[PDB]
């Protein structure tokens, strides 16, 4: 008679993203495949995604479907090249030969993307300028950025924003890539570079008080920014024209250095963090700086078992009763409406071990879920099987587009638009529960991409990618000295489904368990064709990695289909208004 | 022609302290009545009353016949033994210090602290150079004592140096803190700053983060936080950390002096800095 309850141990589905985990220098490259291309925008990209996710009740519909590619097309950026953008994209996984996107797809195919972004650029101008004088009363959702916006017959379109930005620039202080460098060498931000006077000093001038509390005074050289020489900020072909103006590395840094300034000056959403980080309840696993699903690193099979362990444990939580007899006799409304349920729910569990006879684990769980969370209001208001994406609480720090990390290799990301807000019949971002069984409709065929055009499936990011972040070299690089300026972390893995499994097969090799410890015997400076890196698990200490990466291949398995299926979505339909009478036709069409 | 009766009453010359003999006032008012038996001045009410300020009333007249005849019977103005007098007394006064030039001293000396000759003989260049700036600032303290007004003076001076004296110790609290640990950004871990009573809205890690930065610049008198900011932004680690990304220099600085206030209250035990040279 003695129950027990641990909130932290069975957290809403967030873990608490920890940067410790890889707090041991441990960074490799033996994935160097022909799939896998590094990604210098990459970062900035998504971020550029994550902010308008977050925020995504602020910017317009068109703006939150966005594909990770619909910024690369846009902004004309090619992954691959180490610097900036590659030069063009490599035609097959053989041919050598690169070209650039007006050759790949059609020009108003391109144009569009373009559109987008520079819609992009408008509504976070206007999201921090003129989007400041609110006087709200209750709640706004009105005045946001028009599509019309964009496309008047003025010329004050962006010249009147940037106007205001290039006064606010200065002190908002410049992104690093157009800050005015100086390469005298002479002189470092870090620590000073000017004396005042030659000497300091040495006769105290109130000998009954020795102390001299300022020497001398020095001048700092801090952050200044580009020359008009060469600011991209004061580039005059902007104004008329539109982002595209600046160089397609350079439009990048733009859209971060707003992503930040509007975050940091925008009243709307500015006092919108603030709602959001200050809730009257705080995460029981305390306030960490970055969070988590609870599957995108337990995995399926290990969260289910969670939940198995987290029932047979509240069931302890009721059967401790030291004095019932003063619930159940006295009926006082108020702790009976417990005390009812506390019949029922025994009475249901008796009505499933007695009435299946090891039947299946099955019904021991998909008819359970329903009738468990009245139970859980009030010991754990927060439990492994609750939408992670739909709670205030974990909003903010939370990080969708995480699949998971694996030790001594890094964390894993994919660009997917619209995580929260309406409409979420398709999205992923949902609790494990409705998540894959969503993934096993289309595994079974039972959902066709055409259903994503009748539930709003263009609302969300139809072409997507796949992400792998050197989260290790980064967290030791800035441990020593914050000389990251130039190093690169992201690294593209594929660009559709069809590379998405090419990728599963290769990771094959990773999450295989080293039994091979003989010679072949087959008997009739660095140069590699594309890859021969198998060996991975040579120690025993990466074993708890080759779970890891086998859990990852299987998420990836089952986001194939769904994936598979947004693609074909936009090749159709190509985000084409349903209606209403034509919505109908397209179903009984029969399109074999 | 005109009469317009020019005669000097009894002028004064002695403004607030400015430190000058305190015994020229009287030297003064020998001369200062002879202006006006030259000339032929009448003693009236306007020199009584402004010689003693008082509305007295049987011995009051005395006063009007007291200073008439002080006037009548004023010897030769200061003997040539006695004029030799006004040039050495006059030569010690700083009185050469306008009283808004003064009233600069008196606060530059807040923000630079006691002995800071240069640092404040700098933020001004009035009466002349540096030396005027020490002389008078030497007189100062060793002459202080003759004061007109150290209620707000003496203290605004020294409040200031408080705090510049807080500043200067939270920097070297912070330095000998970050010299505990070989890696920093990791096993750093406060004692007694750990709060409770308010919403922690910064993470664990970011606080460790803006400490290891004002390290990086220390807290000089002016701009400190808003490199922070820059670095904080610069950052590659914090892309995706929109809370931290979205701190401005002051609700950034915020923190800053809450941890810098919380680390002061660990390393307050070692702050007896010896002083025996």
């Amino acid at each position: 008679v003695e129950p027990a309850l641990i909130p932290s141990n069975w957290t809403s589905v967030i873990p608490l993203l920890t940067s410790d985990f890889k707090n041991q220098y441990s960074v490799i490259s033996r994935l160097k495949n022909p799939n896998m291309k590094p990604v210098p925008y990459a970062g900035d990209i998504i971020k550029l995604m994550a902010f308008i996710n977050k925020f995504s009740s602020f910017f317009h519909s068109d703006l939150q479907n966005l594909s990770f590619q619909d910024f690369e097309v846009g902004l004309d950026l090619y992954p691959g090249d180490p610097n900036g953008s590659a030069a063009g994209i490599v035609k097959g996984p053989e041919d050598t030969s690169l070209l650039l996107y007006p050759d790949f797809m059609a020009i108003k195919d391109i144009v569009y993307c373009q559109d987008k972004m520079n819609l992009l650029f408008l509504s976070l101008l206007d999201l921090t300028f003129t989007e400041n004088f609110d006087g709200k009363s209750a709640k706004k959702k009105g005045p946001l950025t028009t599509w019309e916006n964009l496309k008047s017959s003025s010329k004050k379109v962006f010249s009147n924003p940037l106007y205001r930005l290039r006064l606010v620039a200065r002190e908002w202080g410049y992104p690093r890539e157009w800050r005015q460098q100086l390469p005298s060498d002479q002189d470092i931000s870090k620590p000073k570079t000017a004396l005042f006077e030659q000497d300091e000093q040495t006769p105290v001038v109130d000998p009954s008080h020795p102390e001299i509390l300022t020497p001398n005074i020095y001048t700092w050289n801090a952050n200044e920014p580009l020359p008009l020489e060469s600011n991209p900020l004061y580039n005059r072909e902007m104004d008329k024209n539109g982002i595209l103006a600046l160089k397609p590395m350079d439009r990048v840094v733009l859209l971060r250095a707003l992503t930040d300034w509007c975050a940091s000056h925008s009243s709307a959403i500015h006092d919108e963090i603030y709602k959001l980080t200050h809730g009257k309840k705080d995460p029981v696993f305390g306030i960490q700086t970055q969070q988590v699903p609870r599957y995108t690193i337990e995995g399926v099979d290990n969260t289910i078992n969670q939940f198995k362990k987290l029932c047979s444990l509240i069931q302890s939580r009721y059967e401790i009763r030291s004095k019932k007899k003063h619930f159940v006799k006295q009926l006082k409304e108020g702790k009976k409406p417990d005390l009812s349920r506390k019949l029922e729910i025994l009475k249901e569990i008796k009505a499933e071990l007695k009435n299946a006879v090891k039947s299946e684990k099955d019904e021991l769980l998909f008819s359970l879920y329903d009738k468990w969370v009245p139970l859980f209001e009030g010991e754990l208001p927060d439990q492994p099987l609750a939408n992670p994406f739909s709670e205030r609480l974990y909003k903010l720090r939370l990080q969708e587009f995480f699949l998971g990390r694996v030790p001594h290799i890094g964390d894993f990301y994919m660009p997917r638009l619209h995580s929260y807000g309406d409409s979420l019949e398709m999205s992923t971002f949902t609790d494990l529960r409705n998540l894959q069984a969503l993934l096993s409709k289309f595994k079974n065929n039972e959902y066709n991409a055409f259903t994503l055009f009748e539930n709003d499936g263009q609302s969300m990011s139809a072409q997507f990618k796949l992400f792998y972040h050197d989260t290790p070299s980064l967290a030791h690089d800035v441990a020593r000295g914050r000389n990251t300026s130039g190093k690169v972390y992201w690294y593209e893995l594929c660009h559709d489904s069809a590379t998405l499994l090419e990728f599963l097969e290769f990771l094959d090799y990773k999450i295989v368990k080293p039994q091979d410890e003989k010679k072949e015997g087959n008997e009739k400076t660095d140069n590699k064709p594309s890859i021969n890196t198998n060996p991975l698990p040579k120690d025993a200490k990466y074993n708890t990695a080759r779970k890891k990466l086998q859990i990852l291949k299987e998420f990836l398995s089952d986001y194939y289909f769904i994936l598979r299926q947004f693609e074909q979505m936009k090749v159709q339909f190509a985000d084409m208004k349903p209606g209403k009478r034509q919505l109908r036709r397209i179903q009984r069409q029969t399109v074999n | 022609s005109t009469p317009s009766h020019p005669r000097m009453p009894k002028p004064h010359v002695f403004h607030s302290h400015q430190l000058q003999p305190p015994q020229l006032q009287v030297l003064y008012e020998k001369e200062r009545m002879w202006t006006a038996k030259k000339t032929g001045y009448v003693p009236t009410m306007d020199d009584v009353k402004a010689a003693y300020g008082k509305i007295s009333d049987q011995e009051e007249q005395k006063e009007k016949l007291e200073l008439l005849k002080l006037s009548v019977n004023n010897s030769q103005p200061l003997t040539e033994e006695e004029e030799k007098m006004k040039a050495d007394w006059e030569s010690e006064g700083f009185t050469n210090w306008n009283k808004l030039e003064f009233r600069k001293f008196i606060t530059v000396s807040g923000k630079y602290g006691r002995n800071s000759i240069q640092a404040i003989a700098r933020e001004l260049a009035p009466g002349k150079t540096l030396e005027e700036v020490r002389a008078y600032a030497k007189a100062f303290w060793s002459n202080i004592e003759r004061i007109e007004d150290y209620e707000k003076y003496l203290k605004i001076i020294e409040n200031e140096e408080e705090k510049i004296k807080r500043v200067k110790m939270q920097q070297e609290a912070l330095r000998r803190k970050l010299s505990e640990y070989k890696n920093p950004f990791f096993d750093l871990k406060l004692k007694h700053p750990p709060s409770s009573n308010n919403k922690r809205t910064y993470s664990e890690e970011e606080d460790r983060f803006i400490l290891l930065m004002l390290f990086k610049y220390g807290l000089d008198r002016d701009d400190v936080y808003e490199l922070v900011r820059d670095e904080i932004r610069d950052c590659p680690l914090f892309e995706l950390d929109f809370y931290f990304r979205s701190r401005t220099p002051v609700e950034l600085a915020r923190r800053g002096n809450t941890l810098l206030q919380c680390l002061e209250k660990e390393f307050n035990a070692g702050i007896v800095l010896d002083d025996a040279t």
